[PDB]
């Protein structure tokens, strides 16, 4: 022996103590209330809560307005003979090139 | 030693830090020096052993041949230039030579033995104050004369610092000793940071000096002064060595902790001035220190070491002096990086 | 025993507390942000007969 | 897993940065306190600065 | 106030207090002898106070309530055990002397800090200087170990050049023979299975080292069982003596300062107790240690300073 | 993002106020509420980011690790429930302690607007990472395992500073939107080089990077398990966020630097998965997976197109949940066991039926079983490098099937077979478990009905 | 079935006089705990004739 | 500067390469030093008294008393070690290690 250790000790099973334990504590009322609140709250409040308010979050990436726009778009350009999609972005009589 | 006697010398040692701080004139900066060791040397002897009298032997010759290199350096300055007042001096000669002598007043490297020497060889009290005021003095003399300053001599003396403080630190197991490789480089980055900002520089020897402070006096709270008499410590109250880990930490330089803000400083500052390989190097060359640092955390505070069976009639007593400061010090020393901006103040 | 239970679960209002002072500092923070409140090319607009700021 | 992961990209970077480190750390502390080895170790110093800095 | 550095500069000098009878009259005597009544006669007559006999529960009378702690928070030893087996595996003997040394060593600390506090005379029936005796007589047996002997000397050594020396020796000599008959009238088993070179080992040390090196210090005053009976001859034999002997001539008052800091630190005294000394029979595992450490804070009034503990009726907590 | 970050702050006092047997319960429940309140940022615009003030904003990158770290806490506050009963109250309130502050610093690494205060934060969350790991792990490798993680971190990220603090010298600003609108390009030369290796090494040691890895698998095989289920979810992702912030001043440098590094990207994919397939350890191997999976984000961020960036947020995403369940998972057979050899114990689908059917469904997940959302990020990286050249799409193929090869082996060798006889401690599964395995699971199929949430800003 | 924590040999593994032991080293010694090194050690005379 | 300058530089410098190199005893360093002093004196006097300097006249009268406090303090020193290992020689100065 090299030192006064005390030996080490047998785990401890939850089920022998309390046959109805969820894992929570070694206490049945406490053990009984966090499984509660942790079902109640994770799974009812967060999972459905927030999957609805993900799913019903207003489009604001302007994906249904750029897809109205483009049809406005090209309504007007293929009503006026107009090309579909423009060959240049930006104004080339706005551009100088350097010469 | 008397209790009058004792806070006699102690205040003798404030003036003549104090008269090397105020004075204008060359011969009034070398008589507070002079003073300054006169009183300091029965501090060093306070506790009488031939440890303490070995290491008050040599930080006197160290001391010693410093001034006669100072006073020298001055002499050949009034020679050239005839002047008595503290500027920018007037020869390269005399500038190397006062330069050559605040680095060993300091403990810069190749000056730096006598530092781990006396450390160890003194009590906790001895050198703290050591550490503290002894630093305090040849940088303010320097800050004063630091227009004239060689950089090229300045970084290689700083940057041979902070190689020899990390190596020695790593390799030591006293804790005075690591205390004194500590100390050997942060004055190294100190010393770096001196010729482009002495705002920075004084920044950093503040950080440095509450760091130290609080180190300090947690160990003479818990009466350690060995890696393995300090491991006992968390089977007694392990308050202590929560904070002694924290303080680590935070003398290491890892964010968010005060210890950061220093370095961080200073790497600015010297990357406004187009100067990238010294900052890097510098900054790489830290990780020994917080590679001791940490050693001796798991030692203290993240481990648990055996104990011993007396240790129930420890905890059965209590302490009963009280450090003075040493809360303020310890949140001082982890808590004012969201504070940084205090350096306009400091300027 | 009404006490007890506010001895032991008056805990339970420091996230809400918090969440609504946070709140308040949001808000108090984006009124500091107003230098091109109306101002802004895109959003450019002339004020309701009863408004005096476009956004808050 | 055997001679890449736990030999020579431990060999590379992290072992021999420590054992650099570790023999740096021992040349440099294995001073025996000599007050006349430093000393003489002090005058090459100085001699040094004063000659070869310019 | 407390004693201090600004207490010695107003001028409470120590030197002040001390009279002709403020001395620390340490008894050394042997085992089952009539010492305990004779230091309680001589603590009488010469009004000195008498500390009873430093043991485990010595040092935990004095923390907290006097009453003592359990074995397991407090000394983790025996005396039962030691003398029912005495080479157990488990280092119970050291344990126990350590302990002891440990115990004795606080007692000397208190009995000075009284002294030097008050300026009466104090009377231990044993003391640090005259504990080796059991330590010897524990290794000549092959009770405990080299290791563990060695342990002891560098304890002792750091822990004793500090303070100042006992004062008399008074050996009441009483043959082997005579305290086996003495253990057998008692009639303690524990005490009655002391084995007879047990008991001659320690009259070896206290014959051969602890009385010749004690002659040196101060004046060794031996009585044998009839003349310890007359408590009044020792008393005018202690009284008599008259020389330079010690170190107390050349105390000053700055040393008697600095050894009153030193023994009102108690933590200070037991600094050196618990060197780093691996020794299997004294080192504790860290899980034990952290569960005893446990235990010891949920003991009612010791989880705070003494005067911030609500549970035994501590009030004003929060302007204190 | 004060409305967020201040009831974290109030997460502590409740901790270190709240009673004895009520710590759990109240870390829980309120950590729960803070995820709940954190889901708001998903309402992300499509051109800009949501810049709150001079300090914080928020942004379709940055909102998706919000919600996963806020999600994440309670997981881990579960898990230290499981494995710290017998510590004591001061301790157990000092781990929860640790955890709310790692969360804290994450939340405002994430949502730091200035690469200065990102560093800050993000070299802040090694303290807690770095004590939880050495002080409540199990074994001795702790400590090393501890100072390999914090030296390979400090000795990436000192050159990230010294190149943040020039770069503010060199332009003006280190705010995002300003080095974003006043980006200029990278010439080519030595200093520019320089900077960039600084800048990726940085990130690529924090990824990790193949060869600059090892930190990785000591560091999680030793670490308890909420310091696994932190370092492989979230903090694995801080160098893959940092190197989507930081290439936007490395252009055009980062066509010619990437070659290295994609290289030793997709051969450590190869070796990774190779040595996943050889490993005793589950904790081991569940780490390489990782690496191999964080080597294929690697892939995606250098070789930087748009249809990568998106690839490279999903998998993050996905990759942090599944080795989050796959570590809950292993721990809760080591709980059981005391070991953590794979071949130690088997029979566990006829001993734990509902454990069975948690591990399919993880290693499912793990091998991009579509339409998870782990397959929809592989796919876009896989045709993005596809796009970048011919070759990608065998090195991923090869890859993909070492994938499957070693999860269904770690499945088949845990759970499948004849039990071990002498293992006579094989308790039936708790409610705590099995809730923390549905929680873990259920959000990877409600991502993979909805994925335009977690595609980044380049949807 | 519980954590590790250090041991005897660790501790003596921590506790040298320096790390990283060589020949001069392990030539050394630790030095003493109370920091008092142990110490090494009248005129008479003939007078008359 | 004239050659009597030069002499009293290189004087100056012998004594210090002498401290600087120790053989055998603590006394002969003292020595060194006060050598030093002596050196920096006589500079000190023939600078100022060649350039008028009156105010400056009480300069080395300082110097030579601080530095004589130096050299009191430093024989303290010496006696103490000598008293403690029994000879002056630095070779006893290793109980401390770097
Ligand atoms: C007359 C003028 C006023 C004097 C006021 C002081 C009390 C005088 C009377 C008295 O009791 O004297 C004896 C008393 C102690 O007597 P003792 O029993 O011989 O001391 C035993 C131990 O050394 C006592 O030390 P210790 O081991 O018990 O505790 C360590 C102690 C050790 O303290 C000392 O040794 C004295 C201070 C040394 C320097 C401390 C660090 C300074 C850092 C400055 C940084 C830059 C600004 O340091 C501290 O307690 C904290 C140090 C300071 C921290 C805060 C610094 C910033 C403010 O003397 C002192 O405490 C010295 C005070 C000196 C004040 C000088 C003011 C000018
Ligand atoms: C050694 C054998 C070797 O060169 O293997 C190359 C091979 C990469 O294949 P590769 O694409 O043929 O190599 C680059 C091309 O030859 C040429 O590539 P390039 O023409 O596209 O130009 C890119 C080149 C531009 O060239 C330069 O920048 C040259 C100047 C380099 C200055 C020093 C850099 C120091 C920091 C490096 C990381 C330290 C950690 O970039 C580099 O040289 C970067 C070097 C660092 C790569 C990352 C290493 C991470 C750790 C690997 C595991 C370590 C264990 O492996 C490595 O780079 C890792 C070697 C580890 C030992
Ligand atoms: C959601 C399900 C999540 C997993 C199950 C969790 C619950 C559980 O333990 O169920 C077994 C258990 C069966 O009862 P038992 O016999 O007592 O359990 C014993 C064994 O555990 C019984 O275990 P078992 O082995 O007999 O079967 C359990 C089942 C449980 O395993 C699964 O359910 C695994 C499913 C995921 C596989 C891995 C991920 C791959 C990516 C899929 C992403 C799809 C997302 C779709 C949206 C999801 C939104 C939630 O596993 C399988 O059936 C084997 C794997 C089958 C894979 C099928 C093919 C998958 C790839 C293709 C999917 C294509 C879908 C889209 C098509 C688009 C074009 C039309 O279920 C229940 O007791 C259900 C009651 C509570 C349900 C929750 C509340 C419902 C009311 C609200
Ligand atoms: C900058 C730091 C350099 C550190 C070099 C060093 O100490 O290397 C160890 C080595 C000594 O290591 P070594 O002596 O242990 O080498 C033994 C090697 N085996 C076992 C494979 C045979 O030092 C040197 O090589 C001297 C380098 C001098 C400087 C050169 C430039
Ligand atoms: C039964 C077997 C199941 C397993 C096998 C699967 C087999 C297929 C099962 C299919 C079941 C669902 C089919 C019917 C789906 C109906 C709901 C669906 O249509 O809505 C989805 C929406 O679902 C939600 O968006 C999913 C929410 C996902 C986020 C949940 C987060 C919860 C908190 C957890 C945090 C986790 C952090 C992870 C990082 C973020 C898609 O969006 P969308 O159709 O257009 O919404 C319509 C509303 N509009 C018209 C106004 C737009
Ligand atoms: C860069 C130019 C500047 C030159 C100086 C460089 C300083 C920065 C490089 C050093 C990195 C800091 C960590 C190394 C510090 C010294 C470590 C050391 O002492 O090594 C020996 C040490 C002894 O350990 P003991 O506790 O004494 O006994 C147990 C033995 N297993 O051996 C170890 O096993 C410790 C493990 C340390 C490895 C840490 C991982 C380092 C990672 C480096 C990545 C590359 C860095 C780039 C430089
Ligand atoms: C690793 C070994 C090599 C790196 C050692 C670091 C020591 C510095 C050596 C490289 C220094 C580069 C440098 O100074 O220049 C970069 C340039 C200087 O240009 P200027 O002078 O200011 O103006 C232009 C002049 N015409 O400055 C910058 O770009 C800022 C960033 C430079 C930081 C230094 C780069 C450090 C190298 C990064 C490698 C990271 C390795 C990570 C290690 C991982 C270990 C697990
Ligand atoms: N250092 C020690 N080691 C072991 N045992 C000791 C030590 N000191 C005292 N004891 C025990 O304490 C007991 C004290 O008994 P004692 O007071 O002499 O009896 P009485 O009161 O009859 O004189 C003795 O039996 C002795 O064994």
């Amino acid at each position: 022996i090299r030192l006064q250790e005390d030996p080490d000790p047998e785990d401890e099973n939850l089920y022998e103590k309390n046959p109805d334990s969820h894992g929570y504590d070694k206490d049945p009322i406490v053990d009984l209330w966090n499984m509660r609140v942790v079902f109640f709250f994770g799974f009812s409040i967060v999972l459905v809560l927030g999957s609805t308010f993900v799913a019903y979050l207003p489009d604001y990436r302007m994906q249904e307005w750029a897809r109205r726009e483009a049809e406005r778009l090209v309504k007007y350009r293929e009503a006026n003979g107009l090309p579909l999609m423009e060959s240049n972005c930006f104004d080339p009589n706005k551009i100088q090139l350097p010469e | 030693m008397n209790p009058i006697i004792y806070t006699t010398l102690i205040m003798t040692v404030m003036s003549g830090t104090m008269l090397v701080m105020i004075s204008s004139h060359w011969l009034l900066i070398w008589i507070g020096f002079e003073m300054n060791l006169l009183a300091m040397i029965p501090v060093l002897m306070k506790n009488f052993n031939p440890r303490a009298t070995e290491a008050a032997t040599k930080y006197f010759l160290t001391q010693a041949t410093a001034s006669m290199m100072l006073m020298m350096a001055i002499i050949i300055n009034l020679l050239y230039s005839g002047q008595w007042t503290i500027t920018k001096m007037f020869n390269p000669v005399a500038m190397t030579m006062m330069t050559m002598a605040l680095a060993m007043k300091l403990g810069l490297s190749p000056f730096h033995f006598w530092v781990p020497e006396v450390t160890q060889g003194i009590s906790l009290q001895a050198g703290l104050l050591l550490l503290t005021w002894q630093k305090l003095a040849p940088l303010s003399v320097l800050c004063q004369i630091s227009q004239s300053i060689n950089p090229n001599l300045m970084l290689t003396m700083a940057m041979l610092s902070i190689l020899i403080g990390g190596w020695g630190g790593l390799n030591q197991t006293q804790l005075r000793k690591i205390m004194a490789y500590s100390s050997i480089a942060h004055m190294g980055w100190m010393t770096a940071v001196l010729p482009y900002n002495t705002t920075m520089t004084i920044l950093n020897l503040l950080i440095y000096i509450t760091m130290t402070l609080a180190m300090f006096m947690l160990l003479i709270h818990s009466s350690a002064t060995t890696t393995l008499s300090l491991s006992h410590t968390w089977n007694k109250m392990p308050v202590i060595t929560s904070l002694m880990m924290v303080t680590l930490l935070s003398m290491g330089g890892l964010p968010p902790l005060s210890g950061f803000m220093p370095k961080w400083m200073i790497i600015q500052e010297m990357t406004k001035n187009e100067s990238i390989i010294m900052p890097t190097l510098m900054a790489m060359t830290a990780l020994l220190n917080l590679y001791f640092y940490m050693r001796l955390a798991y030692s203290s505070s993240l481990t648990m070491f055996p104990s011993t069976n007396n240790m129930k009639m420890k905890w059965q007593f209590e302490h009963t002096k009280q450090m003075k400061l040493l809360p303020t010090m310890i949140v001082l020393s982890t808590l004012v990086l969201p504070m940084t901006p205090a350096l306009s103040s400091l300027n | 025993n009404v006490l007890q239970i506010v001895r032991d679960h008056w805990v339970h209002i420091l996230v809400p507390v918090g969440f609504v002072f946070g709140c308040y500092l949001d808000r108090r923070s984006d009124e500091k942000l107003t230098a091109f409140r109306n101002k802004s090319l895109l959003f450019k607009r002339e004020l309701r007969p009863n408004e005096e700021v476009t956004w808050k | 897993s055997s001679l890449l992961d736990l030999i020579w990209l431990e060999t590379i970077l992290p072992k021999t940065t420590s054992f650099i480190q570790m023999k740096m750390s021992i040349m440099v502390s294995n001073q025996k306190g000599l007050i006349k080895l430093y000393f003489l170790s002090f005058l090459i110093t100085i001699m040094i600065s004063m000659t070869l800095f310019n | 106030l407390q004693y201090g550095p600004l207490a010695f500069v107003l001028g409470e000098r120590t030197t002040r207090k001390l009279t002709e009878t403020s001395k620390v009259i340490t008894v050394d005597g042997n085992i089952c002898s009539g010492k305990g009544r004779l230091a309680r006669e001589i603590a009488e007559k010469l009004g000195l106070r008498h500390f009873p006999e430093a043991g485990i529960h010595y040092a935990d009378s004095t923390t907290g309530d006097g009453k003592p702690l359990d074995v397991q928070l407090s000394g983790n030893c025996s005396l039962e055990k030691f003398y029912d087996d005495p080479k157990s595996n488990d280092g119970n003997s050291y344990r126990l002397q350590s302990w002891l040394y440990a115990s004795r060593l606080l007692q000397y600390a208190d009995a000075l800090e009284h002294l030097l506090s008050t300026g009466q005379g104090v009377v231990l029936e044993r003391s640090i200087y005259s504990d080796f005796v059991f330590l010897e007589a524990m290794y000549r047996q092959g009770f405990i170990r080299k290791q563990c002997v060695e342990h002891y000397n560098e304890v002792k050594k750091v822990t004793a050049c500090e303070y100042l020396p006992p004062h008399v020796v008074v050996y009441v000599d009483v043959p082997v023979p005579e305290i086996q008959s003495r253990i057998q009238k008692k009639g303690n088993p524990h005490e009655m299975k002391i084995t007879a070179a047990y008991l001659q080992d320690i009259e070896n040390a206290y014959k051969k080292t602890f009385l010749p090196e004690m002659s040196e210090k101060c004046e060794v005053l031996q009585y044998s069982a009839r003349e310890a009976e007359d408590a009044e001859k020792v008393v005018e034999d202690i009284e008599y003596l008259k020389c330079d002997k010690g170190p107390w001539p050349d105390q000053d008052d700055r040393t008697f300062h600095r050894l009153r800091m030193l023994v009102q630190n108690k933590l200070e005294v037991l600094n050196y107790t618990t060197i780093p000394v691996y020794l299997p029979e004294i080192t504790i595992g860290a899980h034990q240690s952290d569960r005893v450490f446990q235990k010891f804070t949920e003991l009612p009034g010791r989880k705070y300073s003494p005067g911030y503990n609500e549970d035994v009726g501590d009030k004003w907590i929060w302007l204190k | 993002m004060l409305k967020i970050i201040i009831p974290t702050t109030m997460l502590l006092p409740m901790t270190w106020m709240s009673k004895h047997n009520m710590i759990w319960i109240n870390a829980t429940v309120h950590s729960l509420l803070i995820s709940l309140i954190s889901l708001s940022l998903l309402n992300q615009l499509g051109e800009n980011s949501l810049n709150f003030s001079l300090t914080f904003f928020s942004d379709s990158l940055s909102a998706p690790l919000l919600v996963l770290t806020t999600w994440l806490l309670p997981l881990m506050l579960m898990a230290s429930q499981s494995h710290l009963s017998k510590e004591t109250t001061t301790r157990k309130k000092l781990y929860i302690t640790m955890l709310i502050l790692l969360q804290l610093f994450l939340i405002m690494t994430f949502t730091a607007t200035e690469l200065i205060l990102f560093y800050i934060l993000f070299e802040a969350t090694l303290v807690p990472t770095l004590i939880i790991i050495t002080r409540w792990g199990n074994q001795t490798e702790r400590l090393n395992a501890g100072l390999y993680f914090l030296f390979y971190t400090l000795a990436g990220s000192l050159p990230l500073l010294v190149a943040l603090v020039y770069i503010q010298n060199t332009t003006g600003s280190l705010n995002f939107l300003i080095i974003h609108y006043w980006s200029h390009p990278l010439s080519n030369s030595w200093s520019n080089i320089f900077m960039w290796l600084a800048c990726i090494m940085a990130f690529m040691v924090k990824m990790p990077l193949y060869g600059l890895h090892l930190w990785l698998p000591k560091a999680h095989v030793e670490a308890p398990i909420a310091g696994s289920m932190v370092l492989a979810a979230v903090l694995l992702k801080l160098g893959g966020y940092g190197m989507m912030r930081i290439t936007t001043i490395l252009n055009p440098l980062t066509n010619y630097m990437a070659y290295p590094f994609l290289m030793l990207s997709m051969w450590g994919m190869i070796m990774t998965s190779s040595i996943c397939l050889r490993q005793t350890d589950l904790k081991s191997l569940i780490a390489y997976s990782s690496v191999s999976h964080m080597a294929l984000v690697i892939v995606a961020i250098m070789i930087q197109t748009p249809w990568s960036f998106m690839g490279a947020t999903a998998l993050m995403i996905a990759h942090g949940l599944t080795s989050s369940m796959l570590f809950c998972l292993a721990n809760t057979n080591y709980e059981r066991v005391h070991s953590r050899t794979m071949i130690l114990a088997r029979g566990l689908q006829t001993l734990l039926p509902l454990m069975a059917t948690w591990w399919l469904v993880a290693s499912l997940t793990n091998l991009a079983l579509p339409p998870s959302i782990n397959l929809i990020g592989e796919l876009f990286i896989i045709t993005a490098s596809f796009s970048w050249s011919n070759i990608t799409i065998i090195l991923m193929g090869m890859n993909m099937m070492i994938t499957a090869l070693y999860s269904l082996y770690m499945l088949i060798t845990t759970q499948r077979g004849k039990y071990t006889h002498h293992i006579n401690n094989i308790k039936p599964s708790f409610t705590r478990e099995n809730a923390l395995m549905a929680l873990h699971i259920l959000p990877l199929l409600l991502l993979t009905l909805n994925p335009k949430m977690i595609l980044g800003p380049l949807y | 079935a519980r954590q590790w924590q250090p041991d005897v040999e660790w501790a003596e593994q921590f506790g040298g006089a320096v790390m990283y032991p060589t020949k001069e080293t392990a030539h050394w010694k630790p030095p003493p705990w109370n920091d008092v090194d142990p110490p090494k050690d009248n005129l008479t005379l003939n007078f008359g004739p | 500067m004239p050659l009597v300058y030069m002499n009293i530089i290189m004087a100056f410098a012998i004594a210090l390469a002498g401290l600087l190199m120790y053989r055998s005893h603590l006394m002969s360093s003292l020595l060194c030093l006060e050598g030093m002093m002596l050196s920096l004196f006589i500079m000190s006097t023939l600078i100022i008294l060649n350039t008028h300097f009156t105010l400056a006249n009480m300069m080395p009268i300082i110097l030579l008393v601080f530095a004589a406090c130096e050299a009191a303090l430093g024989l303290s020193l010496l006696v103490m070690v000598s008293n403690t290992y029994g000879t002056d020689y630095v070779q006893n100065l290793n109980l401390l290690q770097c």
